[PDB]
């Protein structure tokens, strides 16, 4: 009809992990319902309330607070990335603000001057042209590419600003 | 102090009773910083959580008063002896029942009271009582105890982000931003390594 | 007068950049774009534009320059591939194979769930007709065969359109197991909604980004259960 | 007096979706309660715990973390929009701080010179 769980600490652990966590009130929902005229009733009350308040309100809610915090972190980092992508220049990292009242707007600085795909095309040209026919700038950039230097890229300074 | 306590627990387990090595597992909170950060989210605004618990206890006390005065015949509890007892014969028993069997339920104390009959004169009172308990002490208060934790998580994340960006962007000594060292002979990655090396000041 | 047609053709193959000379002064290099620069796929451009990650400074070039060589290799491979007409025709239609495979997996799973004690509407009608005529078992067998062939085509397109490949070969393994070993192995194929969707992948990322936090909290719960 | 659900896979799915998702402990709260001496007792324990920990603590909590995150996103977006409305000029998009210590303040630069309704009238 009915069995006893605690005849061994392993069975107690299994019962309190299976029937305790999987309940809205903790292991106090499976334990024999006590009688107020018993000598262990305060002990049972404290036991059940402690389980409920520690392992079902603070420890089974951190597994979810962590998820919420991760959601917030993902949104924040994605917003930062999107703002950086849609505002600053990819190559020189210059804000969209600096190209107001200038002759060339930011919508052109990225499309004509600092087009990163133009830099990729230049790199491919430098590594597809025979070394003898390099002009000045091409041999210069080939030299730096051999030196594993990245200075020849613009850095926080466009040329349409001066 | 924590390490000497660990030694004390180890010696107790070795000599007093083998059932003391359990407390040693509370080194996982010390050997790990992530779990420690979670426990920090729990225990940073600990006073908020404790005061919300006291508020829940006050509300339970008021509901127990109401039940004892009016609904004391509906507080009937099943028991397994070695058939059904009455809880409310004393306000202390009402408080104990509504705090143990009322907070530990998905629908409030209304899940333990005697199930009423539609043809009773106290039925609207019981409906309002159960719904008020469920909506005030189980959807709001026991949910504030968790909203506090969530807000603490957010606060810790924002504080750590601020600290880390300060550390990785501005100089430690002069507090001078990274952007100031653009288009200059010395780069920020060099200004912090040779000129304003905070360990050279310690050496001096 | 130089504005635009020979002039349009030359302006379409003339790229200018602003390299920084050694003396901290900028120049404006104007060069023809090599031929293989016409083969860089748009999807690759979008991927490198979005996924590229800032380094310690606000500089995304330190990774773009690193990926330059791989982009050149892909450029050459595309040049080589466009000659091959059949494989190129497959490669152009790559989302089609994925959609067909996912739809077949979903239909197979629905048929299994509803029957197993033992133009989309047009495709649904075709499956219903097959069920009515041949019955379950042969309909399931032919659906699995089509799924396996479509996934083989998808994988050959994927390699020809060069951990994700590991996922695709695992999908192939599951498909063959379902076709031959036991028809209840198509259930795992439904774990493509995560790969075929970015939003579901984002929520799963929210779950599995701080996975160590969740696992350590679970171990804390286990310790508390042990003490109680 | 007691019917059987799993005579077919569809019925198992219906039972575990109706009686499993709608319980605070997963499908283990409807399955026959097993005797500790059974051979499948560890299997049942693992089954119930996995259901509870995957489909009732994570997924049914993702369905709510998404709502919370959407709340946060809405609040941030609305704060941004309101601050832009109350700080920068509608037409020129010029910050409020630029009109400090100037002969004319922002409080009337948006009421006399850059009144967008004057542009509509024009
Ligand atoms: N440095 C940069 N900063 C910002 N955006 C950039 C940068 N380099 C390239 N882009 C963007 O990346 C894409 C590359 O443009 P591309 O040369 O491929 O133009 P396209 O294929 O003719 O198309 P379209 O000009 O219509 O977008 C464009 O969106 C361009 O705005
Ligand atoms: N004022 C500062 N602001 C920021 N970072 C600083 C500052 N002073 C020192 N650091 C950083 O603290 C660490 C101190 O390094 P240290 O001077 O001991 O050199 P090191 O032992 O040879 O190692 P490393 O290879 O990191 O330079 C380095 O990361 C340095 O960048
Ligand atoms: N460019 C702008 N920037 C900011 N606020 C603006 C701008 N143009 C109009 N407004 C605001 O829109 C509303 C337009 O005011 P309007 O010229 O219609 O005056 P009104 O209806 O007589 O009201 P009142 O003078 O009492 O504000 C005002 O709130 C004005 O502050
Ligand atoms: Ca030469
Ligand atoms: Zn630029
Ligand atoms: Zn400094
Ligand atoms: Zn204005």
């Amino acid at each position: 009809s009915t069995e006893r769980a605690c005849d061994t600490l392993l069975m107690c652990i299994v019962t309190v992990m299976n029937h305790g966590l999987r309940n809205g009130g903790g292991v106090g929902d499976i334990l024999r319902k006590p009688s107020k005229d018993e000598s262990l009733f305060p002990a049972r009350v404290v036991y059940d309330l402690l389980f409920f308040f520690i392992v079902i309100i603070i420890v089974l809610n951190l597994i979810f607070g962590v998820i919420i915090d991760t959601f917030a972190d993902l949104r924040s980092e994605k917003q930062k990335k999107e703002e950086i992508l849609k505002t600053t220049c990819f190559i020189c990292g210059l804000e969209r603000d600096k190209f107001d009242n200038k002759t060339v707007s930011f919508e052109e600085h990225i499309k004509l001057e600092h087009n990163m795909w133009n830099y990729l095309y230049f790199i491919v040209l430098v590594r597809v042209k025979n070394k003898t026919d390099y002009t000045g700038p091409e041999s210069y950039v080939a030299q730096m590419i051999k030196n594993k230097n990245l200075d020849w890229f613009p850095r926080m300074r466009a040329m349409s600003l001066v | 102090l924590y390490h000497v306590g660990y030694i004390l627990t180890s010696v107790l387990g070795l000599f007093a009773h083998e059932l003391f090595y359990s407390i040693l597992l509370f080194d996982l909170i010390y050997r790990e910083e992530t779990l420690f950060n979670v426990i920090k989210s729990v225990t940073r605004n600990g006073r908020s959580i404790l005061l919300t618990a006291l508020l829940a206890l006050i509300l339970v006390y008021l509901f127990s008063i109401v039940g004892f005065l009016f609904l004391k015949d509906d507080f009937i509890l099943e028991v397994d002896r070695l058939s059904t007892e009455r809880a409310c014969d004393t306000l202390l028993m009402c408080i104990v029942t509504v705090m143990n069997h009322g907070l530990r339920n998905g629908g409030g104390v209304g899940d333990i009271l005697r199930k009423p009959s539609k043809d009773e004169s106290l039925f609207p009172a019981r409906v309002v009582y159960d719904l008020l308990f469920f909506f005030i002490v189980i959807i709001i208060v026991l949910n504030l105890i968790f909203g506090v934790i969530i807000d603490t998580f957010a606060d810790l994340r924002s504080e750590k982000q601020k600290k880390e960006e300060i550390l990785k962007t501005t100089c430690f000594i002069c507090g001078l931003e990274r952007d100031k060292f653009d288009n200059k002979t010395v780069s920020f990655e060099e200004h912090i390594k040779l000129e304003h090396n905070m360990w050279n000041y310690l050496y001096f | 007068l130089l504005k635009p047609d020979p002039l349009a053709y030359y302006e379409n193959h003339t790229s200018q950049i602003e390299i920084v000379r050694q003396d901290r002064s900028m120049e404006q290099i104007v060069f023809p774009v090599p031929g293989i620069c016409q083969f860089l796929t748009e999807e690759t451009k979008h991927r490198l534009f979005t996924t590229t990650e800032q380094d310690e400074q606000g500089s995304k070039v330190s990774d773009f320059f690193d990926q330059s060589s791989f982009l050149h290799n892909e450029m050459e491979w595309q040049r080589k591939l466009r000659s091959m007409p059949l494989i190129y025709w497959f490669s152009r239609r790559m989302t089609l194979w994925g959609s067909i495979s996912f739809n077949l997996a979903v239909f197979i799973n629905i048929i299994i769930a509803f029957f197993y004690p033992y133009i989309r509407p047009l495709i649904v009608a075709l499956i219903l007709r097959s069920i009515y005529y041949l019955g379950i078992g042969p309909t399931l067998n032919i659906l699995g065969a089509l799924n396996l062939t479509n996934k083989i085509v998808f994988v050959v397109s994927f390699v020809g359109n060069r951990m994700e490949f590991l996922y695709h070969v695992g999908y192939i393994l599951t498909s063959v197991l379902g076709l031959f070993a036991h028809e209840l192995f198509y259930s795992i194929l439904l774990f493509d909604l995560i790969y075929r969707e970015e939003t579901l992948f984002n929520v799963i990322k929210s779950v599995t980004r701080n996975g160590r936090s969740i696992l350590l909290t679970a171990l804390l719960a286990l310790i508390l259960v042990y003490l109680f």
